[PDB]
């Protein structure tokens, strides 16, 4: 386990009042693997990663990386162990008395590189996240994208065991694909360990291996992603997962609804998959058996370790009969039904 | 009110505001000054009511700059200067090139320039009297090279490498204890414009707290204390 | 305005001129490393070390207590063992240097106060030695604050120097004390005040131009 | 109209090279509109928004806000005219000398409204962002989040006609999120607020916007209704930047046992893309029941608007290799473009 | 130490810090509207006019560059215009005061300088008015800068008066140069010493404890 977290608990003394950021909080990385934190605003996230750095000394708790405890440790066996450990900052932090190659090049510096070596590697970097033409202009002349990009570089200058990464959050999907390619690859290359806060499940289930989910400083529950994604456990946890899902009801139809089922109504229903087996046909076997339409008209539905889970929105065609035999059978086989009106 | 300059001659001032305050009992409110022209304007703008410093020469400048009128109104005291040497004991022990310090004050100034052209080393231009200045040197054949410090700075400067010789005043001369007419070297016989000049406006100089202060400054205790 | 004048006033344009700028020089020498010690050791830096803090505050704070005149005094023996003598330009510059050199320090603990927090954090986690954060992040960083700095101190050397001057140098302050104002002497006065301003336009027409180039 | 910008340019001078950020670009937002800007990083999109506050003064464009031409105004008036207009930065820029209420209250200040409605005001807002607790705690000691919603919270302080985000949400869980888009949403139906919005998340774009507008290289490649848009886009560089925001994970799984050729027994392996189709139309079922083929949903990515559905679905069509292929052909007369993948 | 140098003592005391905290705070009554103007009439800022950057910039400089007894000379009849003498404490304060008010704003330059420019822009956005954004932003958001420059600035002001004070008003350094140096009293020139040292102490710990205050 490249990275281990015991115990950890961190106090804030804003003024008057004091507050738990975090409250007793462990979690085990292993090397080579990708583990998500995610979390409502203000729960603890940036404080815990922040954390492993030990940019935050917790009050109590244990802190170990690559085998090495860093709470009791000296200040210049920090360092040379932080020269181990890459970190992305929410806001890039970078200096703009140095370019962009200026910026990307420190940590190659700090390990007084060869000349030479710092302009290849710089060089190499700066191709990798499209900057390549940007080498030689400043932080205070790039868009929001550019920046984060620079701060990525940074982090992966010196080659680190371990990344800290919202990394991706100022970069278009196109770039934020390329930038994520990237990062799998070094990972699954020279079994690179990451621990990543983001808000934005697209990347979670893209390509944590691992996910942890936190509320009012504390650890509610890890898993892997679907098993988080798909029947979550912990009312708090079930309840962040439900608020990820996309209950959108688009306003034509809330028009629309009528709580009434009238004569030649279309049912309105919405499904929900947690673990469900993506090779069972379920819809194509439901219009084959009862002759009922139906109509997609959202979805999200993602697959991860051998399931299909998500939500679905649709219209049940047909005889409400027909309609709500269809319902009953799709709920014999696992699939969460809420009918929403008659439209 | 009355004006004081903040060199060395204000004990002789303190003594003269104890006679003052002793035999006719006045609160006079004292002043010193770090500039030589303060008092002068103190005075023609009515803040202070004398000034005990200034010489003939010096006050003949002042009535002429700026125009003040102002008589002189007092004795005063020796106030001799002299040529001083820790490394000399003579001035056949002089060379060329040696540093000669005096005073950057104009009056002491003049006077230790007039001083030096009597002791033959250089000479100035002509139809000056008592306030030449380094603008004046024209003859200089040991090639002395002359310095203006603040008076209190050069005694030491004796103790200094570069310096072979400092025109210094009597009261500092005694400072450490040489005495100008025979531990200094060589001396500066009675140079009658010197005068400490007690001054006063044309108009006020006849006050009586004015006239009643010049005699309290002039007795046996401040001419013996002295 | 006579050629002998002519001359004086050459050289104390250049005592001015040596003055200021050589006393400057050496004062940064010494009061940015201690300006960066007083930053580094405060409460929560780098290098963070209550009792050092403590020991060069309070050196500087004796220091700044001073009057110029004491310091020069009791330098003067010193002074003469550095340079030979305690009279004339260099000697005066000494005492100039010693002098100014904590303004310095403490001028420069403002600009380094006024660099980020987020680039603090960031210099620690790469792992940078607390020098190499200096020479590579502090100073680099806080260099605009630091030419405005060097600006402002110049500035103020000049006239400091016309003062500090009189062992022996004094330059133009000097000079327009004497024969500008103490001999009313008019013209004398006014090319002296034409020279400071002359001076000070230029110092900080360099420092505008040098902050200004870096962004 | 309440925003109008034609003809805008913008060069910037960097050092040795010189840019065009934005490249004669011109976009009209009504009142009460919702309007999204998307496109590859460094493309201009802050660049444009900034325009229209006139934080940057275009070289050569025109803008016009509420009917006032801005290039051409007086500093005053300028000012005057601002302070019709919120913004949200990428990154807050809050005041660390003043708390939660004190940033809130700073635009409510400059009216010199009275102090009581500034109370009243500031605590709404802060109620409804959710930091009703946090209001007299400083930025420096707040999440990300947090201080996003104390930067939202004083864009619509002073109540104003115009809002410019840029990546307001981008900082804020799933949750936190849709309670702000709500809220936008209905103060845009309730004082009919007009908005002009960054985003890199299309999830947002789709959730609100109205309209959306695409950029490339310091040019509006095109413009239109969401659907539209994400729904057979025109211009090469847009519709390749719209295939960028699709997914096509194909999971490892299938990639590691996908084979380029039929075998027996096989089951085709199929992408599919919707664009634009009636909603009501039931194809997949209809399919299923006509072919006795099994379609069964690998993954979805299907929304809906104007009345059509859009978007890309990964599914098996499960039956025999002549089925499927007759299912695949009926799906493509029926303008589902369709492409096999291999067989697994 | 007799009881009349004790009584000496406390009037140099008393003159030393009359002239230092009245000087300094009449000094930024002036150049602190001065240093937001250098800083506001930049190229690029609020009310960025080149003109007027060069008008007052030139004023500031052509004040830094007049030697400190020139100008308190020239200020005499106006010193006396305005306090009705030209001799004791007051009027040493106001050639003080108008010595100091340049360099302050300078220093007010370069603390609002050190402001972020998104936070300007932002004042900007919102539509606040030149003297809204100064007063609401500039000065708040500067004030830490603002205070450690205050504090710098009589720091230096305690043995500026110390100099300057020398038309009838000495203070503690004009103690120490006479009984303390001129004529040997260790003595009282350890106490003047220790009294400047005590003094300065207590000027840098409220600035850096009120520096401390603001977050
Ligand atoms: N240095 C600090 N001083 C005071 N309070 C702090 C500090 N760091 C964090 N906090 C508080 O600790 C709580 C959690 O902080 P964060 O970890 O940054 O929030 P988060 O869990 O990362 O979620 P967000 O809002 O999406 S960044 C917040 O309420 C902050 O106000
Ligand atoms: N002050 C500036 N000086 C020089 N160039 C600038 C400046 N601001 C922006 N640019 C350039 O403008 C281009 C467009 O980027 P922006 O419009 O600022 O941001 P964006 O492209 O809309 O979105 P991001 O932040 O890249 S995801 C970039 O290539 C920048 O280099
Ligand atoms: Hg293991
Ligand atoms: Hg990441
Ligand atoms: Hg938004």
């Amino acid at each position: 386990h490249m990275i281990k977290l015991s115990n950890i608990t961190k106090v804030f003394h804003q003024g008057t009042r004091t507050i738990q950021a975090l409250n007793n909080v462990s979690l085990h990385v292993p090397a080579g693997q990708i583990y998500g934190v995610i979390g409502a605003s203000g729960a603890g996230k940036s404080t815990l990663i922040r954390c492993v750095n030990l940019l935050e000394r917790p009050t109590e708790g244990s802190v170990l990386v690559d085998g090495q405890e860093l709470t009791t440790l000296s200040e210049s066996e920090l360092t040379k162990a932080r020269r181990q450990i890459g970190m992305i900052f929410q806001h890039f932090n970078l200096l703009s008395s140095r370019t962009v190659f200026g910026n990307v090049a420190l940590p190659l510096e700090l390990d007084n590189t060869p000349k030479d070596e710092v302009k290849r590697r710089v060089t190499e970097l700066l191709s990798l996240v499209g900057l390549g033409d940007k080498h030689d202009s400043y932080p205070s002349n790039l868009s929001g994208g550019q920046k984060q990009r620079v701060a990525i570089a940074r982090a992966l200058a010196s080659n680190p065991k371990v990344l800290l990464c919202q990394a991706t959050s100022a970069l278009d999907p196109a770039t934020t694909r390329s930038i994520l390619e990237l990062l799998k690859d070094i990972n699954r290359r020279l079994g690179l360990t990451i621990l990543l806060i983001t808000h934005e499940m697209d990347v979670v289930k893209r390509i944590c291996d691992c996910v942890a989910v936190i509320s009012n400083g504390e650890l509610i529950e890890q898993d892997t992603v679907s098993e988080v994604f798909s029947h979550p456990k912990t009312p708090l946890a079930q309840k962040f997962i439900q608020s990820t899902l996309h209950l959108d009801i688009p306003e034509d139809y809330q028009e629309r609804l009528q709580a009434e089922p009238f004569t030649d109504c279309v049912p309105m229903l919405r499904l929900e998959f947690t673990g469900q087996s993506v090779d069972a046909p379920l819809l194509s076997e439901t219009a084959r058996r009862f002759n009922v339409n139906n109509a997609i008209i959202s979805a999200q539905m993602d697959y991860a370790g051998g399931v299909k889970f998500g939500i679905m929105l649709t219209e049940m065609h047909g005889t409400q009969q027909d309609t709500q035999a269809a319902i009953a059978w799709l709920q014999e086989h696992h699939v969460k039904v809420e009918v929403l009106g008659y439209v | 009110k009355v004006g004081v300059i903040v060199g060395a001659e204000q004990q002789v001032a303190e003594v003269a505001q104890k006679v003052a305050k002793d035999k006719y009992g006045l609160d006079v409110e004292l002043v010193t000054f770090n500039d030589y022209v303060l008092p002068n304007e103190a005075l023609s703008k009515g803040d202070i009511d004398a000034n005990a410093f200034q010489h003939k020469p010096y006050l003949d400048q002042q009535l002429k700059d700026r125009g003040y009128k102002l008589v002189a109104v007092g004795n005063t005291f020796v106030y001799p200067i002299a040529g001083y040497s820790k490394k000399i004991k003579s001035l056949d022990e002089l060379q060329d090139g040696s540093q000669v310090a005096v005073p950057n004050d104009p009056t002491n100034l003049g006077r230790s320039l007039l001083l030096l052209q009597k002791v033959g080393l250089i000479k100035l231009k002509d139809g000056v009297g008592l306030l030449p200045t380094v603008l004046d040197v024209v003859e200089n054949p040991k090639n002395l090279k002359i310095v203006e410090l603040e008076a209190p700075q050069l005694p030491r400067s004796l103790d200094d490498a570069q310096i072979a010789l400092a025109v210094i005043n009597t009261t500092y001369a005694s400072q450490i204890g040489l005495t100008p007419a025979k531990d200094g070297i060589f001396v500066e016989d009675k140079e009658s414009p010197y005068v400490a000049l007690i001054v006063t406006r044309e108009d006020n100089k006849d006050a009586e707290n004015v006239k009643k202060f010049v005699q309290a400054y002039q007795s046996d205790e401040v001419y013996e204390a002295a | 305005m006579s050629e002998p004048m002519m001359w004086l006033l050459v050289r104390g344009v250049w005592e001015t001129l040596a003055m200021t700028f050589v006393s400057g020089f050496f004062g940064f020498v010494i009061g940015l490393p201690v300006g960066v010690l007083l930053y580094v050791t405060r409460p929560g830096q780098i290098i963070a070390n209550a009792k050092l803090y403590r020991t060069v505050s309070a050196i500087v704070n004796i220091f700044r207590s001073i009057p110029f005149i004491i310091l020069l005094v009791w330098m003067i023996p010193f002074t003469r063992v550095i340079v030979g003598t305690s009279i004339g330009l260099q000697a005066a510059i000494v005492p100039l240097t010693v002098g100014a050199a904590p303004f310095i320090a403490r001028m420069v603990e403002n600009a380094l106060l006024e660099i980020p927090t987020g680039l603090i954090e960031a210099s620690r986690a790469m792992g940078a030695t607390p020098m190499q954060i200096v020479r590579k992040v502090l100073l680099p960083e806080a260099l605009p604050g630091l030419v405005n700095a060097a600006t402002i101190t110049l500035i103020t050397l000049v006239g400091y120097s016309a003062m500090g001057g009189a062992v022996g140098a004094g330059g133009l302050g000097q000079i327009g004390y004497q024969y500008g104002y103490i001999g009313y002497n008019a013209t004398v006065m006014n090319t002296v005040l034409v020279l400071l301003v002359i001076l000070v336009y230029l110092i900080q027409f360099a420092g505008d131009r040098i902050v200004r180039a870096v962004t």
